[PDB]
RNA sequence: CCAAGAAAAGGACUGGAAGAAAUCAUCCAAGUUGGGGACUAUUUUCUGCCGUAUAGGCAG
């Protein structure tokens, strides 16, 4: 609290854990290279206010 | 202290993989059964005729507890580079080094599948060495190793006290263990978390399903080298802000004490002064330990 | 034709797997001391989320039902509240039939039945001279519900599980219990009424 | 209305914070006098604790007695029997009261007051577990009180029926029987 | 799929900004007010004439 | 014991006929959600015989 008193907090009730719910990705077994691919497109167009 | 400060993690594993050999192809997974009875059971156990069962995973180690990922004061950034940088000089990162790469060595990663007739380790990395311990069930945490591994500990250590310390190395490692079973062992892969139990798998490119460890599983075993307490070795703890022990359901470093993170964090600048002075205490390397497992450091 | 008594546990912290099994200790024992005797086990209580908190025994002897019932444990555990007991009395002509079958065949849901078997299996080979070449089934199976009852070996040093199915009644041939009073999938043939009427009696 | 029931300033005593420091105690004395301090402080916060509730239970009274959907509502409303099973529920408010306060920033949720708090609740629960004329129905009054005046009936026919009454009960009990007002 | 943002690609390759305080450091994303969200702050404030 | 005391508003009934809401139209321009993590424990399911058999049936 405010890193004045610490809390009231018992010395067992940190051992527990705390879980949550999280999305994730990862590369299979076996592959040996991954991919990335985009598109880009340039236009002259700063020359004039729209 | 301040409102925002964070640090990224320093090293991390990918997940652990079990599957065996044949003489028609070098990969094929150890699967498991379930029967329906939803409301299941299910086994999983070496199957007859195979005489070892291999596990695999990859490491990559990462210079990065050298700067805040984010830091919105600049005399608390000020700090932290200087005790950073006043901490590697002085070494410290071969005691850390020394701490991991023992685990890595000893096997506890396996967890509760250490129980084999002979365990054999093998490590190859992106520099071009390989490590071989052919014996892994007799390395204690605390004792001398016999020749030819206390040596191999050595030079683990200074590959890994590099990667931690300087940038733009691109260090792997890749990690193989063999387990040398009995007539059809049963074998423990990581657990399904749920709201009867059931078991963790991964996909394999041509579907086929294999047991695994998880990422995370791997790690808890690999940064278990927090003996710095109440100057009674034991057993190290997993790092952690108020040295939690689930065993016991206690903890060490119960912010009452003082001797937690907290409390240490807000003596940086007395520390920095007495690395000028100099021997490095149990305060720093505590310290440096958890920046290395990075987190949110905030609401100061 | 049939007489029957009950019992009902009393306590709310009972543990109805451990305790169940020591009623059935005493009907095996009882069986070694007469061996020409036909008692069966019913579970009144059953439901298929829970065993339940009461047992009942069945048979078609009064006389010899009596003898039983007066066999020490119960009388215990009765005195010292723990058991509420029922007198024997003639079973209801107006209910339908059960079987209460075991099924070992639930065995070979667990890793250490396989391994005996691959091992017998494998010594048994010897004798046909033939290279040991096991030969594996599929990964999907499908049971029926089941609960657990926890054994005490009989004059040895192991401990095991009893695995019951409730089935439904459909008659043919003669009769036959096995020793625990239950019956078998097959060439064991018996059933028992379904008394969970009047069961305000305990 | 979706209001809190609760009482509004018992925690706003400074003697309520002198009462739990002195259950909280000090060393140094005698058992008579940390017994004589101690008691008169949980003395003091049995009767803040029925404070505490006061409106809560005025409300069940009253309301259960003559004739929605929060717990501190329908909780009360229940049985009294079982009231005495809320009092872990009541002890978890009692702290969380406490927390929200200025000052209970100190006290709640301290394991010196654990025990206290708790056995005091639950002897609370333990413990928890003229002539008036009602509904009268007139068809067809005058409501031409004097040729000047509509509203109101006459008060004169009120002290009238007050009377009549009177003597009708009279010749029922042998007591003498007198009334001196009359409200409406 | 998983996939990257049109506006994270674009973030990253208009990342071009050394220009500032006759030090290059850094550069920082194009900004009208020199906005840093490593340091949570701002090079070009307004009370600076930049 | 009341501006006191008593009191049957009832019976009948046809709102109908007829109608056009219409013509026109540009919402546009720019943009980083991010940092860390143990589902297994004081578990209950062992030991065998028949059967070509990881099928199916059995004693303890």
């Amino acid at each position: 609290d405010a890193n004045l008193k610490p809390k009231n907090i018992e010395r067992y009730e940190l051992a527990y854990s705390n879980p949550q719910t999280i999305e994730a990705c990862y590369v299979p077994p076996n592959v040996d290279e991954l991919y990335c691919r985009f598109s880009l497109r340039v236009e002259a167009n700063s020359m004039r206010p729209y | 202290l301040c409102t925002h400060l964070s640090y990224s993690r320093s090293l991390s594993p990918g997940k652990a993989v079990f599957f065996y050999k044949t003489a028609e192809s070098d990969f094929v997974p150890l699967r498991i059964e379930v029967a329906k009875i939803p409301q299941t059971i299910e086994a999983c156990y070496v199957p007859p005729n195979v005489d070892e069962l291999y596990c695999r995973f990859s490491l990559r180690v990462e210079a990065n507890s050298m700067r805040p990922y984010v830091c919105s004061n600049p005399d608390v950034l000020r700090v932290m580079i200087g005790l950073a940088q006043a901490y590697q000089r002085l070494g410290g990162y071969n005691e850390l080094a020394r701490r991991y790469s023992a685990n890595v060595l000893r096997g506890i990663w396996l967890w509760r599948n250490q129980y084999t007739q002979g365990t054999k380790i093998e490590i190859k990395t992106s520099l071009g060495s390989t490590y071989h311990i052919p014996d892994a069930r007799r390395l204690s945490w605390s004792g001398d190793w016999p020749e030819l591994e206390q040596k191999q500990l050595e030079q683990l250590t200074s590959e890994m006290a590099k990667a931690l310390s300087q940038p733009d190395i691109f260090w792997f490692a890749d990690v193989t263990a063999s387990l040398k079973t009995g007539f059809c062992q049963e074998i423990f892969p990581s657990q399904k978390f749920t709201e009867s139990r059931q078991l963790a798998t991964v996909e394999c490119s041509d579907g086929q399903l294999a047991a695994c460890i998880n990422p995370q599983k791997i790690g808890a075993a690999l940064q278990k080298i927090d003996d710095w307490w109440a100057n009674d070795a034991d057993l190290p703890l997993r790092v952690h802000e108020y040295g939690a022990n689930h065993e016991a359901l206690t903890a060490l470093r119960h912010p009452a004490t003082g001797q937690d993170f907290y409390h240490l964090l807000t003596k940086a600048e007395q520390f920095v002064t007495v690395l000028e002075s100099s021997e490095l205490p149990g305060e720093v390397h505590y310290l440096m330990a958890v920046l290395v497992k990075g987190g949110l450091f905030q609401k100061g | 034709n049939r007489y029957f008594f009950a019992i009902r546990y009393l306590s709310d912290d009972v543990d109805c797997g451990l305790l169940a099994g020591r009623c059935i200790s005493i009907l095996h024992g009882f069986r070694q001391a007469h061996p020409g005797i036909q008692i069966g086990v019913a579970f009144p209580e059953w439901s298929d989320r829970d065993l339940g908190r009461s047992i009942a025994f069945v048979s078609t002897n009064k006389s010899l039902l009596e003898r039983f019932r007066e066999r020490s444990y119960f009388q215990v555990m009765q005195a010292d509240n723990f058991f509420a007991l029922s007198l024997v009395l003639e079973v209801p002509d107006t209910c339908q039939n059960v079987r209460f079958i075991r099924n070992q065949n639930l065995a070979k849901l667990f890793v250490g039945e396989r391994r005996r078997r691959l091992a017998r299996a494998k010594r048994r080979a010897k004798a046909r001279g033939e290279a040991f070449q096991p030969h594996m089934p599929d990964e999907t199976k499908v049971v029926g519900v089941f609960h657990s009852v926890f054994m005490q070996s009989a004059s040895s040093g192991q401990s095991y599980i009893l695995h019951i199915q409730k089935h439904r009644y459909e008659r043919s041939e003669d009769s036959g219990y096995s020793s625990y009073g239950l019956a078998s999938n097959d060439l064991y043939t018996g059933y028992v009424p379904d008394l969970g009427a009047i069961f305000s009696t305990l | 209305n979706g209001q809190s029931l609760f009482d509004r300033s018992v925690f706003n005593d400074h003697v309520f914070i002198d009462a739990l420091k002195h259950v909280i105690s000090r060393p140094g004395l005698t058992r008579k006098q940390q017994r004589q301090l101690r008691l008169s402080a949980l003395r003091y916060l049995r009767r803040q604790l029925a404070i505490w509730l006061g409106p809560i239970i005025e409300w069940r009274d009253e309301i259960v007695s003559s004739g929605s959907g929060g717990l501190e509502l329908e909780l009360i409303t229940q049985p009294k029997k079982m009231l005495p099973e809320l009092m872990l529920q009541v002890a978890g408010r009692f702290h969380l009261e406490l927390q929200n306060h200025s000052a209970g920033r100190r006290f709640a949720f301290h394991p010196a007051l654990m025990a206290p708090i708790k056995s005091q609740i639950l002897w609370l629960l333990r413990q928890l577990a003229y002539l008036h004329l009602s509904g009268l129905t007139v068809y067809d009054a005058s409501a031409l009180a004097n040729p000047y005046l509509c509203g109101i009936p006459s008060l004169s026919a009120l002290a009238g029926f007050c009377h009549d009454y009177e003597r009708r009960l009279q010749s029922l009990i042998g007591q003498s029987v007198y009334f001196r007002g009359l409200a409406w």
